[PDB]
């Protein structure tokens, strides 16, 4: 024995940002290392992952990869890259924090949305959007929705709800690329060169760790909505001790990356995702929460040459939820890009992070959002003082 | 060498 399995991926990062941090690696340096990681939670998150007391899955194979942060602090409290892999080499790939898969929409809720309400592009979440025939941008490519159908006028809080492309797209237009860019870089996410194509799709030129989004970013930036518009830096370590004595404590300084206000709107309009949206299959009576769903999609090379289905498909599933203690970003797919998930297996991702959210707020007694100073209900929806 | 790594109830979860 030397480590438990279900701590590899946790342990993996802590090794890296001990190393970040100090410099030092603790492989090969002695140090007492104090984790962020509650043993409990990640057991438990293992059983969802790995046995099927909790969630139907499809198969073995198909994947999944999350990561549950305090949104208080941004501490990472659990985080767990893949299932039914025992190719036993430590630390290996930790796909809760690789950014090379696409997670589709749940890119809109920080992309376009948060910024708009926060440099007032939309005054209200019952603002009227337009879901109809629209090209991207300086272009004649024309920005589809899944139906590849419109809905025509509808409101900011419905075109989120139902996950409609063309609203987001021209948001982001509407919002400007630079500025979008830099509302992103306040959460964590930054992209080369941003593009149109970023409203939607997380998939970016240049492959690093740092550009696109991965579970552990997804998780923290979420957080910042569930607290107030507060993103703190990712943290799995709080506390090392080196063998001579001298002691180093890492801070969890966060930074305002939105108003109050904006966090309460879309705040407000993801718990309508759950309730009668595209993210219903993660929804709970008894818990305050909100969350974004995402599918990404196969190129049309991709489509006639390797999907031998004519049922809906896709490569990556995603779910990014927060209750007001804590933020979770899950995805899901096959290593192979190339296998689709079908059916029973789209619903894998919500599905697992309902499991794991009712784990860590059943028991205690979950409190609402309290509509800030600045905004006023009416009805369904909110607005600016 | 060695380090001991523990989790957030500061209980020892690994040494390496
Ligand atoms: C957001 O996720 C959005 N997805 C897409 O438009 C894409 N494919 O649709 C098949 C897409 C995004 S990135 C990429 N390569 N492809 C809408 N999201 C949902 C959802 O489940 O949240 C939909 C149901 C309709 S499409
Ligand atoms: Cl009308
Ligand atoms: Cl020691
Ligand atoms: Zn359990
Ligand atoms: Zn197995
Ligand atoms: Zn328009
Ligand atoms: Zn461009
Ligand atoms: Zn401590």
């Amino acid at each position: 024995s030397n480590y438990p399995a279900y701590m590899d991926n946790y342990l993996k990062e802590v090794i890296n940002q001990v190393e970040e941090e100090t410099g030092y690696n603790l492989l090969t340096t002695g140090m007492d290392v104090y984790t962020n990681v509650d043993q409990e939670a990640q057991k438990h998150l293992w059983d969802i992952y790995n046995t099927d007391e909790y969630v139907a899955y499809p198969d073995d194979e198909l994947q999944v990869a999350s990561t549950i942060v305090d949104v208080s602090n941004g501490k990472v409290i659990a985080q767990l890259g893949a299932r039914h892999q025992s190719s036993n080499v430590s630390f290996g790939i930790n796909q809760a924090v690789e950014t090379n898969r696409d997670w589709g929409s749940t890119m809109k809720p920080i992309t376009d949305y948060a910024p708009a309400l926060e440099y007032g592009v939309y005054e209200s979440t019952a603002t009227i959007v337009h879901d109809e025939p629209y090209n991207y941008p300086g272009t004649n490519t024309p920005v589809y929705n899944w139906d590849r159908g419109y809905f025509g006028n509808i409101t900011l809080q419905y075109a989120l709800q139902q996950s409609r492309n063309v609203p987001a797209v021209e948001t982001l237009n509407k919002v400007g690329l630079n500025r979008a860019k830099t509302f992103l870089n306040g959460l964590g996410i930054d992209y080369p060169s941003i593009h149109y194509s970023n409203a939607i799709s997380s998939n970016t030129t240049e492959s690093d760790k740092k550009y696109g989004a991965s579970s552990e970013k997804m998780a923290a930036a979420y957080a910042a909505f569930a607290n107030g518009g507060t993103y703190y830096k990712p943290m799995y370590i709080h506390k090392v001790v080196f063998s001579d004595g001298s002691e180093k404590e890492f801070s969890n300084v966060g930074t305002r990356a939105m108003k109050e206000t904006t966090a309460y709107m879309m705040t407000d309009m993801m718990k309508t995702v759950l309730t009668y949206g595209t993210g219903r299959n993660a929804y709970l009576a008894w818990l305050p929460q909100a969350g974004k769903t995402g599918t990404s999609n196969y190129t049309d090379e991709e489509i006639e040459n390797h999907i031998k289905t004519s049922q809906f498909v896709a490569p990556d599933e995603l779910f990014a939820g927060y209750t007001r203690k804590y933020s979770m970003a899950v995805w899901t797919g096959y290593s192979n890009r190339l296998t689709p998930l079908v059916g029973n297996g789209l619903t894998v991702a919500a599905k697992v992070y309902r499991s794991m959210m009712t784990y860590l707020s059943e028991g205690s007694n979950p409190e609402d959002w309290n509509i800030p100073e600045g905004l006023y209900r009416n009805g369904e929806f909110v607005f600016k003082n | 060498t060695s380090s001991k790594i523990y989790d957030n109830k500061n209980q020892l979860i690994a040494d390496l």
